[PDB]
């Protein structure tokens, strides 16, 4: 009966995904470097959702995996593969945001598409390379107390840089904000509401979603209460609704990618 | 006819390779629209800090290239029209005139509410602060003979005046500022603002105020974009 | 006294042109079927500037065309394979337009600047280079044309049209007369005569050889923006911030057709007619252009396709072809 | 400004001896040119995709 | 076409009163905002007055506030100038102004020397 939420989840991952690649690839007002970051964390979302997801959809009800041992190894990396690039990818697009808002006078000269090209393509390399270095009845990712800590430390790198430009943000939001009142206090706040609720939103779509699968994996293998494995199947479904959430986020909420459309 | 196509085809990439490098250079640089009056003090401002007139100044790794637009007749119905995409307009005030003030006042209204010339910022420059304090203290002419409202203005609490100036001067400096500021918050929108100035003939400060006011205009553009303000 | 004959002469010629009309075209035109309901796509659209275009002219091959960009570039195109062919980088960035020479060897643009420059596009070492610059107007070149290679004519902001010769450089006449900026410029199939717009809404027909206006024509509300003969040339278009389109002919003397809508409030940018004179195209300011039936005033059809301010409507000769441009940098073809 | 009012009038005086015929008469001319060359206009009349070269 | 002519003025004792006129012809009065300006003897063109479309909003020079008041009739397609407590540097000559373009707030070269939507003026002197 759960089918019912992951399979809309995964609607999602895959229908309207590609009105962001065909969307960015064809429309040649959006060709910006700011754009190409945007498409490729839109495409690894898509492929997240075309590779690795429909794989786990009827085989995490069904309680075993019937396809076999090359199924398994090939549905493993894409997924470690795939989630980590999408990672890396809003870490990037992240630095992209800081980059534009502090010193923006400066933005074209240092983050130019040559620069969004070499980070797409470090991003992508890191990720594959990551994958295959430490992956290569039922499959289940060996704890042994020690893979937990490099899973979630290559986690915990982009996060901390990602939380902290987007607080940095928010401060320059609120600087800004406060020149238009004093220039020109409920006024000035109703400003910081929504500067913070957009901040908020694209933080918790990440942080909410990854998080509560590191802190299960955490507790079952230093506590010692062994989680049910059916817990860890809704755990891993939510860490991956944030490849649905990323087209949301970051093309739909924005007016500009409406009005593109 | 192959040969025609190929010929073709290669004149058109060593085309495109040269625009490539040109929209580089042209995204770098920003262009600002210098306005000002015959009395106002932009020739003096330009010259301090180098048909049209072309200028261009380069601080902090930023060039910009002012257009002060001198040639043409009195009409600026239609030439104004070019310069939607400027960065700023440094608008520039003899405010020391007393008597061609409210032709000042009325082109930044035409200006703030131009269809075109709307989403630009104005940065206001307030030249001959030097001759206002001095007319102030001569007391030969009396600025509420020319503006009623001044004889009930109060200087704001958010007022920094300058060591040693008299209050008349901050008084009377200060009613000038929000003489303007009224006509710009009057209709805004939040798609752009004015930046008023308080500046001297003999002020050599001024091209870091332009940097600075235009490093706020992106800034304002790219927050408004990313929905952050 | 003399403004008190000057306004009784007036009123003299505005009786006169009174008695003159005795049917509209309306009327008259009512008879005929309706054109229909005309819709084009793009065929082709073409990028590469990078600020907003102002202007841009087929050639009389309905191959290749110019156009002007305010990032100081004036572009050749190949219409039919979106190539481009030359790009010329200008001394003035604010051009505000630009002519491609009937003969096809020229092009010319000004603006700003005060100065009309002309380049040749057929040197013995190929490149492009600035062939000659004509000075003398004291105002902004609203539009510039080419009678042939060493004749052009060009309307400035000093409230003066002005004809050259190319060789000697200087203007061989200079047609006087408007009270505002001259704004738009259009010429005769004959090539003999002249009509141009200003902001006074006033426009003026001038023979080329005589130096004298020889009709006035007025009726727009506001400034005149665009104007173009009819195909056979005893007619002409003009488009102003009225939001309304008007049509008079020479030999009557009067305004025949005006084109209005309640909806459109936004003034004409360009105009520009079809081979056989029956559609009307104007590119208006709320970022999309109409196709009006030309005889019956009608609104036949709608060229929604720019993200900004449309700033210069063309024709091909062959009459195949529609460019667009505007403030968007994109120049897109019709059919 | 004498002369400049002074040269108006006679400018506007040199123009009113114009020949003029008859609004309808252009409206007809307009009309019969318009027929006459309608069907060679490819904007008019829908220019079959074969010989159009915006294939 | 377009054509505005003034009315009214003339020679008044200081501290009278006047009623200045501008009949307009040839456009559509009640879309665009009205200014009336004036040319003092051996000054330059000065702005006096303007009153947008429905006149929801009129504006007045510093020097003129509180004793001129603007108004406009598009009924009968005037505009009007209550000329009260006249003062010697009020003589001049007064022009009505038309705004450039319809549906627009802002109105630009009113002031110009050679503007195209301006009437021939009255004198007004004291
Ligand atoms: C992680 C936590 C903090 C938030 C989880 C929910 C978000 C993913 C939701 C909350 C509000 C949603 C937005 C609310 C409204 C719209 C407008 C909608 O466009 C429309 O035209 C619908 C009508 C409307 O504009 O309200 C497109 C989706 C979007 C951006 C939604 C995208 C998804 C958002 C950001
Ligand atoms: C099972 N998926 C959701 C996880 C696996 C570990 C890396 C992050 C993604």
């Amino acid at each position: 009966i759960l089918y019912a939420v992951f399979g809309f989840g995964a609607v999602l991952a895959v229908c309207g995904n590609l009105l962001v690649m065909t969307s960015i690839l064809h429309f040649r007002q959006l060709h910006s470097p700011a754009n190409f970051l945007v498409a490729s964390l839109a495409c690894a979302d898509f492929l997240v959702g075309v590779m690795v997801m429909p794989f786990s959809m009827v085989r995490s009800v069904e309680g075993c995996w019937y396809f076999g041992d090359s199924y398994c190894k090939l549905h493993t990396c894409f997924d470690v593969s795939f989630c980590y690039c999408s990672l890396f990818h809003l870490c990037f697009i992240s630095v992209d945001r800081y980059i534009a808002v502090s010193d923006p006078l400066a933005y074209p000269t240092r983050f130019t598409a040559s620069v969004s090209g070499k980070c797409i393509t470090f991003s992508w390399l890191l990720s594959i390379s990551y994958g295959f270095s430490l992956i290569y009845g039922g499959c289940q990712i060996a704890v042994n107390q020690t893979w937990v800590f490099i899973n979630f430390s290559v986690f915990l790198i982009p996060t901390l840089v990602m939380i902290t430009v987007y607080s940095k943000i928010f401060l320059i939001a609120k600087q800004q904000a406060q020149n238009i009142e004093k220039m020109s206090k409920d006024r000035v706040a109703k400003r910081e509401r929504k500067a913070a609720k957009t901040l908020g939103i694209a933080v918790a779509a990440f942080l909410l979603s990854w998080l509560p699968y590191f802190i299960d994996s955490f507790i079952d293998a230093f506590l010692g209460f062994i989680t049910p494995t059916y817990v860890y199947e809704i755990l891993v479904w939510i860490v991956y609704y944030n490849s649905a959430m990323n087209p949301l986020i970051y093309a739909f909420f924005y007016p500009w990618f409406r009005k593109a459309i | 006819q192959r040969n025609e196509e190929k010929a073709q085809r290669e004149a058109n990439k060593k085309i495109e390779k040269q625009l490539q490098k040109d929209k580089q250079v042209y995204r770098a640089t920003h262009r600002l629209l210098l306005l000002g009056a015959d009395n106002s003090g932009k020739s003096t401002i330009v010259k301090q800090m180098r048909g049209i007139f072309e200028t261009k100044f380069q601080v902090d790794k930023v060039n910009f290239h002012m257009f002060d637009v001198g040639g043409q007749r009195d009409e600026r119905r239609k030439w104004i029209q070019c310069f939607n995409d400027v960065t700023a307009i440094i608008f520039v005030v003899d405010s020391s005139d007393y008597n061609r003030l409210q032709e000042a006042l009325n082109l930044f209204k035409s200006i703030w509410n131009n269809r075109w010339l709307r989403t630009i910022s104005v940065i206001l420059f307030l030249n001959k602060q030097d001759l206002l304090a001095e007319k102030v203290l001569a007391g030969k002419s009396k600025l509420e003979d020319y503006f009623p409202e001044f004889a009930r203005y109060t200087t704001p609490e958010d007022a920094t005046p300058e060591p040693g100036e008299d209050p008349r001067v901050t008084r009377a400096k200060y009613f000038i500022r929000d003489e303007f500021l009224r006509i710009s918050t009057a209709s805004g929108d939040g798609r752009h603002y004015c930046y008023p100035h308080f500046t001297c003939a003999v002020d050599t400060e001024n091209a870091r105020r332009i940097f600075n006011d235009c490093r706020d205009i992106i800034q304002r553009m790219h927050l408004r974009q990313y929905e952050l303000l | 006294q003399l403004r008190q004959e000057a306004e009784q002469l007036k009123n003299q010629i505005r009786d006169a042109r009174k008695a003159c009309a005795d049917a509209t075209l309306s009327q008259i035109t009512n008879n005929i079927d309706p054109v229909g309901r005309i819709q084009m796509r793009t065929r082709r659209t073409l990028r590469g500037h990078l600020a907003k275009i102002y202007a841009m002219h087929w050639g009389t091959d309905s191959r290749l065309l110019v156009s002007a960009s305010q990032d100081g570039k004036l572009i050749i195109w190949d219409s039919y394979t979106t190539n481009k062919v030359h790009a010329i980088p200008l001394r003035s960035s604010w051009v505000m337009t630009c002519a491609y020479a009937p003969s096809g060897n020229y092009v010319a643009c000004g603006g700003l600047d005060n100065i009309c420059s002309i380049y040749n596009l057929k040197t013995r070492e190929g490149n492009v280079r600035v062939s000659r610059e004509l000075a003398g107007h004291t105002g902004y070149l609203s539009c510039c044309r080419f009678l042939d290679d060493n004749q052009i004519v060009t309307s400035s902001g000093d409230t003066t049209c002005a004809l050259w010769d190319i060789e000697t450089g200087q203007q061989t006449t200079t047609f006087t007369g408007h009270t505002g900026d001259v704004m738009s410029l259009s010429l005769a199939p004959d090539t003999r005569l002249f009509v141009s717009g200003a902001c006074d809404a006033s426009a003026k027909l001038w023979d080329v050889r005589e130096g004298m206006c020889r009709q006035t024509f007025t009726g727009h509300e506001s400034d005149i923006n665009a104007i173009c003969f009819f195909p056979n040339g005893n007619a002409f278009a003009t488009g102003s911030d009225d939001a309304t389109c008007r049509l008079f002919d020479l030999r009557a003397d009067q305004e025949l057709m005006t084109y209005s809508h309640d909806n459109i409030i936004c003034g004409i940018t360009s105009v520009s007619f079809s081979k056989s004179g029956r559609l009307l195209l104007a590119g208006y300011d709320d970022f999309n252009c109409n196709v009006w039936d030309a005889l019956k005033a009608d609104r036949a059809g709608v060229l929604a396709g720019h993200d900004n301010r449309v700033s210069c409507l063309g024709v091909t000769d062959d009459g195949m072809a529609v460019a667009t441009g505007s403030w968007d940098s994109f120049l897109k073809i019709w059919n | 400004s004498i002369a400049q009012a002074r040269k108006l009038v006679e400018q506007l005086k040199m123009e009113a001896n114009i020949d003029r015929i008859k609004v309808s008469k252009a409206a007809a001319d307009l009309m019969a040119y318009c027929e006459a060359h309608a069907k060679e206009d490819p904007l008019l009349t829908p220019v079959p995709a074969s010989e159009n070269p915006f294939r | 076409q377009v054509q505005l002519q003034e009315s009214g003025g003339g020679l008044v004792q200081p501290g009278g009163s006047l009623r200045l006129s501008c009949a307009a012809s040839g456009f559509t009065f009640s879309n665009y905002k009205m200014n009336w300006v004036r040319q003092a003897p051996g000054k330059g063109l000065e702005w006096v007055s303007d009153i947008s479309q429905s006149g929801a909003s009129i504006s007045y020079t510093g020097s003129v506030k509180g004793r001129f008041t603007i108004s406009r009739d598009n009924a009968k397609n005037t505009l009007y100038l209550q000329m009260n407590s006249l003062k010697p540097e009020d003589t001049a000559v007064y022009y009505c102004a038309r705004c450039p373009a319809p549906f627009t707030r802002d109105c630009f070269d009113v002031t110009s020397t050679t503007y195209a939507y301006r009437g021939q003026g009255t004198q007004v002197t004291v």
